[PDB]
């Protein structure tokens, strides 16, 4: 009853995996990047019994790693033929393994060349501990493995033969292919990319905090309190187990950013990459259903089947940046509201039926059917996308654009000032430092109604609700109940933001004032 | 009701229905077949 | 290893002796049910012979493949003598092991778990044959006019004998299929649950072996846990592995629970008689279609027709009368219309939640197309196929193309749908009943203009519904009084028939009873009718017409079965009546209000 | 331009039928209720069967 | 198998790369004699079959003459023997049986 | 010796479970089965049988378990209702007593007000079309002209109205009563086709005719409604 696992990690230095070179075959390395499927943990052979077809002699010691087959030496000499064996099923050791497929950083690309795919194993505790979709570090084994399919290309192969000298009068000439793929074995992983709660602390104590926040949630961003609120409330969650009957509810925000371009609009989904870590981001044109729902890999490689970690499958748990959302088709939107009907996606091919998991957010960015904002539509005819889709989004923002003199000037002073090398034109008052370890503090809380708030939320839905009799002047939607569903979970998210476990409603005032601000006006 | 078909009764003569989708082609099957030895000149007959 | 002698005796003593509550030896209970039902199986509880001695639940848990050696021999040497000759119609008898107290994550099985026992979790997918294969093996013999007697076969591996009773021989041995006896196997796909899958990973699958006529005992899209032994499954096939002698796990079950059919009894079915009796259950039952929602009664009873029908009936070999009422649901999007058809693929019985298109197990299309294991051809049957009896449901009734929207019309229209593809020709029963559900075209109502103007669909598709359902907005000081505190209840929270009672009370009626009328007095109908019809044509633009007189009497009967009736009663007439002229009145434009007062002479 | 057919139609209809027969009346009184008491003496007690 | 409608004894003989005696060869090609092989697949005439069901064809192999004679699509009505040959599955290892086909005269 | 011996006919016919009653999960199962000598061609595909048969096992080449075999069924006798849908199978040969009677039916000379008595139970009124339909069942004169140019017997006829009034009624009892009647639509139906449609086979690649209404309906009435939506 005995196996170990070594590891050596902290390693000075890390190698971009395009600077593998076969110089380092069979040495420690350094190595990081993105895993883009795992797999299925399997055992591996380690130490197994071999028993003799001819005599119930038996052997343990082994030779496992490759030529796992044939032990040279039978307990007693004598066999008919003593060089091959069986093995036996039942006594042996095994060990946890995994495969799983790790890709080039996307930063460290070279011009033009594809993002480079390698293969990298796992054995014993360390397996488990890879996540799709983010970054990593390893340390372990370079690694070679034959691979078959070089046949074809350039260049002599090299082939081994059993020589013919010094043996006489005794494929059958003895000879072989060694041709080798450079996989990689790790034995250490880690998700790379105290006073702590002094701090914590510190900021929800204080008063201001959710205003230091609206402006500090995109520091660059000029204006556009609206959006940031959006974005802000968009990282913060609402209970999606809601209900008594046992089916789930939608708790999490969907948001759309509209207006005409040049807009700075597509810049929050750069920045929601850069700093959310459960994100992605697509050009949404640039896309497939099978690349946003997961695909699967065809039963290949001998194992069984492998679910591919589609890029709206991950951003689980949080925002999907779907730049220019119009520009996708029919297909793939529709893919994304049955996964919208339910949280829940399904998946069929080759029989192999899968349901997922999913619960997400998803941060739109769209462009009217002309680009600009025709103030005199409704926001259906302007925007283009058919109801169901433009259903299930909690918030729509609209941004208009023309001359005002007393902000171009500071608009145009703060483009120019911002070239000045990393000035501090967008200091906020505080930085990612505690901003994102704040969140999660945020997100734990878990907070609820009050007597007093649901009695006079159902007052304000009234009043909102009031506001299309006499309506199409500032109104240029329908009102229905899933705008108090949108109104609710906001709810939780400034409960949330606030780190308050039981809501007040002059905080829900504020959410209400964002649903009004949402509304826009048409022509009489 | 083939739902209910089972490993009992296997080779028992069984009642069931459906729907025939397809109907494949006439193979053919021997039921006399007369053969000769190639070396030693010499018939035999089979019966199927 | 001669020990089992032990284990055996020990729990034979066991089996008979457990008294646990009452003093009752339960076991007999279970073994004289196991009997003259046939059983192949026992039940086991974990706790019980563990409470009594622990290492047998360890031996178990370490080593149960041995273990169930002894088992289904003791269970059997019991069996035998409390049912002689019991061994010659059943050769063995399985046990169910049960109540195993290590439930796994279907993520966390390892390296250690295997050859053990062990409880998992997962979704049922996948299933495939039924399929029997070995366990009693005889070969014939060529070189000799004899057989090879009885071989048993291990589950994992095949077998090889060389020695011959006659002689001993090399010519070949085959097996003897007048003999060999065949257990039942079959192939599932063990998913782990999308609710319980921590962020971001992707839920681990397994291959399962169900045997022993568990075969078909669930249907897939059901979440099932499995008493059963994990192993890997070395059979050959497998040195073309290349790099590391990497191999393919699976668990063996032993026992299989839907927990985590449905039909009416003798000691059930006379309640629902005196209930049915009891003091007009149809609004009651109108209150127990919806609990989710305070709503409104106008859809409920149209919805509840639905799924009560009416009665098929034949002129002397022809003439078919629909027997299926049909309903259309419409308002604007934001009202309820998706959430109360989906009550329905609950309550309902064969019942089917169909959607055009894609994310849909059923695309209203009737087809022959690939499978592609073996690739095998068959048949897939439209929705109004696979519900020929019972209720289609259609969300969003609109968003549909050609095709599916030729289909449900001739489904409609005759009950029948065509094949005439892939050189099969065929006409498929349809006769099912639809619930649609449809959005106004621009979702406000525009009550300023008639149903067939403010929705797309024109007259004749739209005439094959009897019953139009509508709903407009609601501003006034009655929806937030009420709609918002059911709501916010709900979230909150985090008189009528039992719902099971509801469901298990239609299947029971629809199996039965088929309301006559007899017409002693019923021709009131046609004065009521030649009173409505000609006084829509003066005042209002569209016509009713004996199509809606058609409904009125297969409307009327569902209230006969509802109430359970042997025949239409003088007023059944009156509850349908007032629900036709609400489906033609509010079907027209704001300009027919004076058809509520000229209809509110009979109402 | 419209969808579906065309007054072309008004050929195939007139050319190459060679019945074509038009059956509408209207709502007379007592023809709802001739039908319609024979239309009750179908669905149930049979006496046209 | 193709050359008389008895089943002759085959004779699988040996293209003669080598002499007797044990001398090199070389071939004299053309004058060697060639034929045309050629097979052609019917099916049943569209309009005498008892439309919707599948179409059903055998396959009909012309000698030297006849091969100019047919193309596709083309009405033709053909006459020869049906015969049954090879030996699949009784003899060499497994089911489906005997090649069926017509030799056209 | 090929020239001296006997072979038979035998045939694969695949079996599945009806679409009509099978799991709202998962496709339907089938089954393998073969049968021998006069009972092949008995049977035309989407047929509803009854079989009676050999459950039986054999082996095959997959490519399933570790050690498994398949289940086949050997028909030894095969029965169906009496004939599926309208095929163009069809019976001359009446019997005696037939034509004693048909020629007594003949000497009524209330016949035609007869059968326009006969041909609707339900409808009321519409004589002036009941009529006519009776006149359509019975074709007329076919014409073989010596040119070939022959003329048609059939004839033709359209009903026109608002709805109700049994303009699509009266075609579902024609159904009934006519000789290889089929009725369809406009835009023909759900996996058929109003007009021939050909396509290839896909397996052989062969073109054949799939199917449509004026092809099954060859030698009788086509019932066609919504005839404006072709
Ligand atoms: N308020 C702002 N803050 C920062 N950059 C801005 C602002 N307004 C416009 N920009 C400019 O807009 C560019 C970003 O492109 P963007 O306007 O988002 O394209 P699109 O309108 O197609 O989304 C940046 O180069 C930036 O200089
Ligand atoms: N009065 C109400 N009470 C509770 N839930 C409601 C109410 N009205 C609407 N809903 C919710 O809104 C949804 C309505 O969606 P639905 O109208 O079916 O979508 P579509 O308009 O696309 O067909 C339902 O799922 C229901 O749960
Ligand atoms: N002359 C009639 N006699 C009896 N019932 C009729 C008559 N005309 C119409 N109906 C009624 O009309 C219904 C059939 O509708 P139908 O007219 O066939 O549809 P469409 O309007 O599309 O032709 C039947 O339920 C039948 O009761
Ligand atoms: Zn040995
Ligand atoms: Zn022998």
């Amino acid at each position: 009853e005995r196996v170990f696992q070594i590891s050596f990690f902290n390693l000075p230095t890390v190698h971009r995996i395009r600077d593998i070179r076969s110089e380092k075959i069979g040495s420690l390395l350094s190595i990081s990047g993105t895993v883009t499927r795992t797999s299925e943990v399997r055992p591996e052979l380690y130490k197994a019994s071999f028993t003799c077809d001819m005599c119930r002699a038996i052997v343990d010691n082994v030779e496992q790693s490759f030529k796992y087959t044939e032990p040279t030496f039978c307990p007693n000499p004598s066999c008919e033929n003593r060089a091959f064996w069986t093995l036996n099923v039942t006594r042996s050791r095994f060990l946890d393994w995994q495969k799983v497929r790790i890709q080039e950083n996307a930063n460290e690309i070279p011009t033009g060349s594809m993002p480079r795919t390698l293969d990298v194993i796992l054995r014993g505790d360390s397996v488990e501990r890879a996540k799709p979709g983010d970054r990593c570090k390893f340390t372990g084994v370079e690694i070679v493995v034959p691979d078959v399919t070089q046949l074809g290309l350039p260049g002599v192969k090299p082939s081994s033969t059993l020589d013919t000298r010094g043996i006489s009068k005794t494929r059958s000439l003895g000879v072989r292919d060694l041709t080798y793929k450079i996989s990689f074995l790790a034995c250490h992983v880690i998700s790379i990319g105290s006073d702590e709660i002094n701090e914590l602390k510190e900021m929800v104590k204080d008063e201001h905090i959710y205003d230091k926040l609206v402006r500090s949630i995109a520091p660059a961003v000029f204006g556009h309190e609206a959006v940031k609120k959006g974005i802000l409330l968009q990282m913060l969650g609402g209970v999606h187990k809601s209900t008594v009957e046992g089916i789930k509810l939608r708790g999490d925000i969907n948001i759309c950013v509209v207006g005409d371009p040049s807009t700075s609009k597509s810049q929050f989904l750069k920045y929601v990459v850069g700093f959310a870590p459960r994100s992605v981001y697509t050009s949404g044109k640039a896309s497939s259903a099978a690349g946003l729902t997961a695909a699967v890999v065809r039963d290949e490689e001998g194992g069984d089947y492998t679910i591919e970690a589609g890029a709206l499958m991950l951003a689980d748990n949080g925002i999907c940046c779907i730049d220019e959302f119009d520009k996708m088709d029919i297909s793939d939107q529709v893919a994304i509201h049955e996964a919208m009907e339910q949280q829940t996606i399904s998946i069929a091919k080759a029989g192999i039926h899968a349901t997922l998991n999913a619960r997400t957010s998803i941060l739109a960015a769209a462009n009217p059917v002309g680009g600009r904002y025709n103030r005199k539509l409704s926001l259906r005819g302007n925007l283009n996308m058919t109801a169901p889709i433009m259903s299930r989004f909690d918030l729509f923002f609209v941004i208009l654009d023309d001359c005002n003199e007393k902000i171009d000037t500071e608009l145009a002073s703060h483009i120019v000032d911002l070239h000045m090398k990393r000035d501090e034109a967008i200091e906020p008052p505080f930085s990612a430092e505690q901003l994102r370890r704040y969140i999660k503090y945020a997100r734990t809380f878990k907070p609820i109604l009050t007597k007093e708030a649901r009695s006079y939320l159902v007052e304000k839905y009234k009043e909102l609700r009031k506001d299309d009799a006499q309506g199409f002047s500032r109104s240029s939607y329908r009102i229905t109940v899933r705008q108090l569903e949108s109104m609710i979970r906001l709810s939780e998210a400034i409960a949330r933001a606030n780190c308050v476990d039981e809501i007040t409603p002059s905080f829900i005032a504020e959410a209400y004032d964002l649903l009004r601000q949402s509304i826009i006006r048409v022509d009489v | 009701p083939l739902r209910d078909l089972d490993s009992e009764h296997v080779s028992k003569i069984v009642r069931l229905s459906g729907i025939i989708i397809s109907t494949s082609v006439l193979s053919s099957r021997a039921t006399y077949l007369s053969i000769m030895c190639r070396n030693c000149r010499h018939t035999t007959s089979i019966t199927i | 290893p001669n020990v089992s002698r032990t284990i055996a005796r020990e729990l034979k003593s066991f089996l008979l002796e457990y008294t646990d509550e009452t003093g009752r030896s339960v076991y007999g209970a279970r073994i004289r049910t196991l009997g003259e039902m046939n059983s192949e199986s026992l039940e086991v509880n974990y706790r019980h012979l563990a409470e009594s001695k622990a290492i047998l639940a360890l031996f178990l848990a370490k080593c149960p493949e041995e273990m169930l050696k002894i088992f289904d021999l003791v269970a059997m040497e019991a069996t035998e003598l409390h049912y002689p000759d019991y061994a010659r119609i059943h050769s063995e008898i399985h046990v169910r092991i049960s109540d195993f107290p290590t439930i796994y994550s279907l993520r966390e099985l390892r390296e250690s778990n295997l050859s053990s026992l062990v409880r998992v979790t997962g979704v049922v997918t996948r299933r495939t044959g039924v399929f029997p294969q070995l366990k009693y093996v005889k070969f014939n013999c060529l070189k000799c006019g004899s057989i090879l007697g009885p071989f048993f076969q291990d589950s994992n591996e095949e077998i090889r004998i060389s020695f011959c009773t006659n002689c001993k021989s090399k010519g070949p041995f085959r097996v003897n299929g007048e003999k060999t006896v065949y257990r039942n196997y079959q192939r599932v796909t063990l998913q782990e649950a999308p609710g319980t899958v921590p962020p971001g990973r992707l839920p681990r699958h397994r291959e399962v072996i169900l045997l022993a006529d568990l075969v078909d005992v669930s249907k897939p899209g059901e979440e099932v846990e499995v008493t059963g032994i994990y192993k890997n499954n070395y059979d050959g096939n497998l040195n073309a592995k290349n790099g590391f002698p990497v191999f393919a796990t699976i668990i063996e079950a032993n026992s299989i629970k839907r927990r985590e059919v449905f039909s009416w009894t003798e000691e059930e079915e006379r309640e629902f008689r005196k209930i049915s009796r009891d003091r007009g259950i149809i609004d009651k039952i109108i209150s127990s279609m919806a609990p989710s929602i305070y709503g409104h009664r106008d859809i409920k009873t149209a919805v509840a027709c639905s799924l009560f029908g009416g009665v098929p009936k034949n002129v002397n070999g022809k003439h078919s009368i629909r027997g299926d009422i049909n309903v259309l649901l419409l308002g604007d999007p934001g009202t309820a219309k998706s959430q109360i058809l989906k009550y329905v693929e609950k309550t309902a019985h064969r019942a089917v939640f169909a959607t055009g298109q894609g994310a849909s197990a059923v695309g209203l299309t009737a087809s022959v197309r690939k499978d592609p294991i073996t690739k095998e051809w068959t048949l897939e049957g439209g929705a109004l196929v696979l519900a020929d009896k019972g209720v289609c449901l259609i969300d969003e009734f609109d968003k549909m193309n050609d095709q599916d929207r030729t289909s449900i019309h001739e489904a409609m229209e005759q009950q029948s749908i065509s094949i005439s593809k892939a050189g099969i020709v065929t006409t498929l029963q349809a006769r099912c009943s639809i619930i649609a559900a449809a959005n106004p075209n621009g979702g406000r109502y525009n009550s300023t203009l008639p149903l067939a103007q403010n929705v797309s669909l024109t007259e004749p598709i739209l005439s094959r519904f009897d019953i139009l359902c509508v709903v407009r907005d609601l501003v006034d000081e009655e929806a937030d009084e009420r709609l918002a505190t059911f709501v916010v209840d709900s979230h909150v929270r985090s008189s009528p028939i039992p719902q099971e009672l509801l469901m298990k009370y239609i299947h029971y009626a629809r199996t039965k009873i088929y309301p006559k009328l007899h017409q002693m007095d019923m021709d009131k109908v046609s004065r009521v009718y030649a009173d409505l019809r000609r006084e829509s044509i003066s005042t209002g633009s569209f016509p009713i017409t004996v199509r809606h007189l058609e409904s009125i009497l297969r409307i009327a009967e569902s209230f006969a079965k509802m109430r359970l009736s042997e025949f239409v009663s003088s007023y059944d007439l009156d509850r349908a009546i007032k629900v036709v002229v609400d489906s033609f009145v509010d079907a027209q434009k704001v300009s027919v209000r004076r058809q509520l007062r000229r209809s509110f002479a009979i109402y | 331009k419209s969808p579906g057919d065309n007054i072309d139609f008004q050929t195939t209809i007139l050319s190459r039928f060679d019945m074509i027969f038009i059956v509408k009346d209207d709502h007379n009184e007592e023809r709802d209720i001739s039908i319609a008491n024979h239309v009750i003496n179908i669905h149930t007690g049979n006496a046209n069967a | 198998a193709t050359t008389t409608l008895t089943t002759r004894i085959p004779t699988p003989a040996i293209y003669p790369t080598e002499d007797t005696e044990g001398n090199k060869l070389t071939t004299e090609y053309g004058y060697s004699t060639f034929i045309d092989h050629q097979r052609i697949t019917v099916q049943e005439m569209p309009e005498m079959a008892p439309a919707g069901q599948l179409p059903r064809s055998i396959d009909v192999i012309l000698d030297d003459d006849l091969v100019d004679k047919t193309k596709p699509g083309d009405r033709v009505n053909v006459v020869g023997v049906f015969k049954s040959l090879g030996a699949g599955g009784m003899n060499q290892s497994n089911l489906i049986g005997f090649k069926t086909l017509i030799l056209g005269n | 010796i090929h020239e001296s011996s006997k072979f038979i006919d035998q045939q694969f016919l695949k079996l599945q479970e009806i679409p009509e009653l099978v799991p709202v999960g998962e496709m339907p199962r089938n089954l393998t089965m073969t049968c021998d000598r006069y009972l092949t061609n008995k049977v035309i595909p989407g047929t509803r049988v009854t079989i009676v048969g050999i459950y039986s096992i054999y082996n095959s080449k997959n490519g399933s378990g570790v050690a498994i075999r398949t289940p086949y069924i050997k028909i030894l006798g095969i029965q169906s209702d009496v004939e599926t849908s309208s095929i163009w199978n069809s019976v001359t040969m009446f019997t005696e007593e037939e034509e004693e009677e048909f020629l007594q039916l003949s000497r009524n000379p209330k016949l035609y007000e007869i059968l326009t008595n006969s041909i609707a139970p339900s409808i009321f009124g519409n004589e002036d079309i009941k009529k006519a339909i009776v006149c359509l069942l019975m074709g007329g004169s076919k014409k073989i002209l010596p040119d070939g140019m022959r003329l048609r017997g059939d004839i033709n006829v359209l009903l026109l109205g608002d709805p109700g009034t049994a303009k699509s009624q009266l075609l579902k009892f024609v159904e009934k009563v006519s000789p290889i009647a089929v009725y369809t639509s406009g835009k023909g139906s759900s996996a058929a086709g109003l007009t021939a449609s050909v396509q290839r086979d896909p397996m052989t690649r062969e073109f054949y005719l799939e199917g449509g209404a004026m092809v099954l309906a060859d030698g009788g009435v086509v019932c066609i409604d919504e005839f404006d939506k072709m």
